[PDB]
């Protein structure tokens, strides 16, 4: 009788090659010891079925409704298709239902509302379509409602928000329209509110400060308009995720009193005005994402009072002034992105006290002076984008002693001197863009030691000498851009051993000779070699 | 330099001692040593007052204090908390039979939230719960409550949410006119009599759950006044026909369930369900509905779920159903329909088992 149902559930799968060989109603007498089934030790009836992560690949048989004493179902990660069968609704004792990570389609069945004992409804990441029905408000014990990763439609009826026992409202990534409601703060027991990635218009309700039980508020990427209400300051959230919307106005200063905050993301909106300095006393936040707005004024030096700040993104704004030296108090700063602003002055030396600093990006500003020497102390540095600025001086020798550098962009500046040979021993370097400067001397042959390198750009400089012949050793180099220099001599024959060299631009030099047989000569641009007087090829502007 | 009001603090000590958590008696200041489950707020005079008090494993990241099943009880010292705004007890079970204490009325004007959910309370609801004049949320779900719903609930003028589900309440539903009432949940009780007429005068109602009771009579033709009503569940009662001639004033209605009113015994006029712009769920199964499936159901735009199984429906399935491509569940099984089934391979192969037509001897092809 129960083995009947278990056998139908097995038979409704597909890819069960050597999978449920346990399940054999006649060669395996005890159905209470088959793979993934659990009975209670008194009636020996199925109460819990966990076939997680087996890729059984079929459908969910209606016979699952014939295990009346089921308390837990876990069919996650099995490439299951079809609709959620109505018969799950007559699993009256069901307490936990997890169908996440499958390919189930259709509506959330009406029979789901018959499960008066249900506490966890996890339907994450399927192809479910249709509305979030009001019937889910008829589940008196539901604590976890995770419907993320589907194609659900319609509005979030405010009927849903009248619930005292709900803990987790996960609706991320659907196509939900309409608005938030003020009744949102009636979710008096909720700790997680996630509606990111939908299409909800309207504004943030002004009474949202009544939602004091929330631990994570996430309404990001949603097309929400209006301003940030003052009462946002009464939230006790640790995560406030408002990014990717159409918010206007200034940043409410009251956000500076939310000391329980750990992640503050106001980015990719249309905010204006200054960065409120009160943000300094946010001594427990580790992520401050204010990028992609129209902010104005300085990087407040009080940002250095954020002891636990680790990820600071202020890029794509309109900030002015200097980089505050007090940023060097952030001993735990991991990533610093000040790109695309109007900052001014030197890179502060004190920023070498951010020992754990891992990515540093000041691209697109008006910074001045030289790279301070204390940057050699940034041992953990990995991404270094000083591009498009007004730096001067020579590329420091010590820059080569940052062993973990994999992306180095000094382009678009006014660097002088010759390239340090230590740049050649950046073992893990993948991208090296030194173009658009005043670099002189020879192109270093030590660049041959760049084991991992894939892109080398040193165009628009004053480089002289010869194209280093050791570049042929570079087995991952796919882009070699040397144009607009004063390199002379012949294009090395060893460049043919660059197994992956797809793009090469050595035009506008003093190169002579012919081009050697390249195994990817046709993938090059037409003007790859123009502007070399004594270079002999089959193009206009050559003597041949 | 702020401190908690001393009598409110000693009252907190005694409440906690009565609930099984004698440890709270040791905190020098409960309002500044605030635990999860207690909330204080200061007046202009820099003195803290207790405002919220919660018990039971409602959980979250954090959990509230639980109650020792051998010792706990609700202490009268709650009346010493003059400023209490919210009181939570969730699954906080005592040793033995305990009634809802009448002294809860003695903290009247301050209280706005009274939640006594699943606590095993017995006997009748105390009448003096009507003293809680500013109550906006009242939750007495799944207890064992004797007798009638108190008439003094008339005094909850500001009530937003009333939940008395899962008890043994008897008598007819008293007819309060609560102008701000949003959710009314009285399902799974033993209520009788007709649908109160005054029900249709609480216009803020978005949810009416009267399912699993003994309510008799017809659906009043004045439900059209509930222009904000989202969910109307009248399943498993003793309701009777007919439908109101017109249901057009019920926009925002997403779900209407009348399943199991086994002596409803009327027909569905073509004119009945026209105009329901947001109707998604319509369950009319096992109600002895007579006549022919109105084709107007075809033109309901938001309709996803249509349940008509277990009735005395007869005749042709409207051919206009051929043109319906948004139904996810449609049950017509166990009637005496008679024509040829008019569904396209298109939607037959999409719906599969979620389209039920069996046990109609008449049906063809």
């Amino acid at each position: 009788n129960e083995g009947k149902a278990l056998m139908a559930i097995k038979g409704s799968f597909s890819n069960l090659v050597n999978m449920l060989l346990d399940w054999d109603d006649v060669h395996n007498s005890d159905l209470c010891s088959w793979r993934g089934v659990f009975c209670d030790n008194v009636s020996y009836s199925v109460v819990s079925l966990n076939l997680s992560s087996l890729n059984l690949g079929g459908e969910i048989s209606p016979a699952i409704g014939d295990l009346r004493n089921l308390q837990s179902i876990d069919l996650q990660g099995n490439k299951l298709a079809g609709q959620i069968p109505d018969e799950i609704g007559n699993c009256a004792s069901l307490v936990y239902l997890d169908l996440s990570e499958n390919l189930l389609y259709g509506d959330i069945p009406f029979s789901i509302s018959k499960l008066k004992q249900l506490e966890t409804l996890n339907l994450k990441n399927n192809q479910l379509t249709g509305p979030v029905p009001a019937t889910l408000t008829q589940i008196p014990n539901l604590k976890r409602l995770d419907l993320a990763g589907n194609h659900l439609t319609g509005e979030i009826s405010r009927l849903l928000y009248w619930n005292e026992v709900l803990q987790y409202l996960g609706l991320r990534g659907n196509m939900l329209t309409g608005t938030l409601s003020s009744d949102m703060c009636q979710l008096t027991g909720l700790w997680y509110f996630d509606v990111r990635g939908n299409n909800l218009t309207g504004t943030i309700p002004e009474s949202i400060g009544n939602c004091t039980s929330f631990q994570i508020l996430d309404i990001s990427y949603n097309q929400i308009t209006g301003e940030i209400p003052y009462n946002i300051g009464f939230l006790q959230v640790a995560t406030l995720s408002l990014q990717g919307n159409r918010l206007t106005g200034r940043i409410p200063e009251v956000i500076g009193l939310m000391q329980a905050l750990a992640v503050l993301d106001l980015s990719d909106n249309e905010l204006v005005g200054p960065i409120p300095p009160i943000l300094g006393n946010l001594s427990f936040t580790g992520k401050l994402y204010l990028h992609g707005n129209m902010l104005t004024g300085p990087i407040p030096s009080e940002l250095g009072n954020m002891s636990r700040l680790s990820y600071l993104q202020l890029n794509d704004n309109k900030l002015v002034g200097t980089i505050p030296p007090e940023l060097g108090k952030l001993e735990q700063l991991f990533e610093l992105n000040l790109a695309n602003n109007r900052l001014v002055g030197p890179i502060p030396s004190n920023i070498s006290s951010c020992a754990a600093l891992n990515q540093f990006n000041v691209h697109g500003n008006l910074l001045s002076g030289s790279i301070p020497l204390a940057f050699r102390n940034l041992g953990s540095l990995t991404y270094l984008n000083l591009s498009s600025n007004n730096f001067k001086g020579k590329i420091p020798v010590e820059l080569g002693h940052i062993i973990n550098l994999d992306k180095l962009d000094l382009s678009g500046n006014n660097f002088s001197g010759s390239i340090p040979l230590t740049l050649g021993d950046l073992e893990h370097l993948l991208i090296l863009n030194l173009s658009r400067n005043h670099l002189s001397g020879q192109l270093p042959a030590e660049f041959g030691n760049l084991r991992s390198i894939q892109m080398i750009d040193v165009s628009f400089n004053l480089l002289s000498g010869v194209i280093p012949t050791e570049l042929g050793q570079l087995q991952n180099l796919n882009s070699l851009i040397l144009n607009n220099n004063k390199l002379h001599g012949k294009i090395p024959d060893q460049l043919t051993n660059c197994f992956t060299l797809v793009n090469l631009n050595v035009s506008f030099n003093n190169l002579s000779g012919i081009v050697p047989p390249m195994k990817n000569f046709s993938r090059f641009a037409p003007a790859s070699f123009v502007g070399n007087p004594y270079l002999c090829g089959n193009w206009v502007g050559s003597i041949c | 330099g702020a401190r908690t009001e001393p009598d409110e603090q000693d009252a907190v000590y005694d409440i906690m001692r009565a609930t099984g958590n004698d440890w709270a008696a040791a905190i020098p200041d409960v309002c500044r040593g605030r635990w999860h489950g207690i909330e204080c707020m200061p007046d202009q005079d820099n003195v803290y007052h207790v405002v919220s008090l919660s018990f039971g494993a409602l959980s979250d990241d954090t959990a509230f204090p639980t109650c020792d099943p051998q010792r706990s009880y609700v202490s009268e010292s709650l009346t010493r908390l003059k400023h209490l705004k919210a009181l939570f007890f969730y699954r906080c079970l005592g040793r033995a039979p305990q009634r809802i204490p009448a002294f809860l009325g003695r903290l009247g004007s301050s209280l706005q939230t009274l939640v006594l959910r699943e606590n095993g309370f017995l006997g009748p609801i105390p009448d003096e719960l009507g003293n809680l004049t500013n109550l906006k949320v009242l939750d007495l779900h799944k207890n064992h409550l004797n007798g009638s719903i108190p008439l003094s609930f008339n005094r909850f003028s500001g009530l937003r949410s009333l939940d008395l589900s899962g008890n043994r309440l008897t008598g007819s539903i008293p007819g309060f006119v609560l102008p701000a009432l949003s959710v009314l949940d009285l399902n799974q009780n033993l209520l009788t009599g007709p649908v109160p007429p005054t029900l249709t005068s609480c216009g803020s109602l978005i949810k009416i759950d009267l399912s699993r009771n003994r309510v008799t009579g017809p659906i009043p033709e004045s439900i059209n006044r509930l222009n904000q009503l989202v969910l109307l569940d009248l399943s498993y009662n003793r309701l009777s026909g007919p439908f109101p001639s017109s249901l057009q004033g019920l926009n925002s209605l997403q779900a209407l369930m009348l399943k199991g009113n086994t002596k409803f015994s009327t027909t569905i006029p073509e004119n009945a369900f026209k105009g329901l712009k947001n109707l998604m769920i319509l369950v009319l199964s096992n109600t002895n509905i007579q006549g022919s499936i109105p084709k107007s159901l075809t033109r309901l735009n938001s309709l996803r779920v249509l349940h008509l199984e277990g009735n005395n429906l007869t005749g042709e399935i409207p051919l206009e159903f051929r043109d319906v491509k948004h139904l996810s569940e449609l049950r017509l099984n166990d009637n005496s329909l008679t024509g040829p089934v008019p569904f396209e391979r298109d939607t037959v192969w999409r719906m599969r088992r979620k389209l039920r037509l069996y046990n109609n001897a008449g049906l063809c092809v």
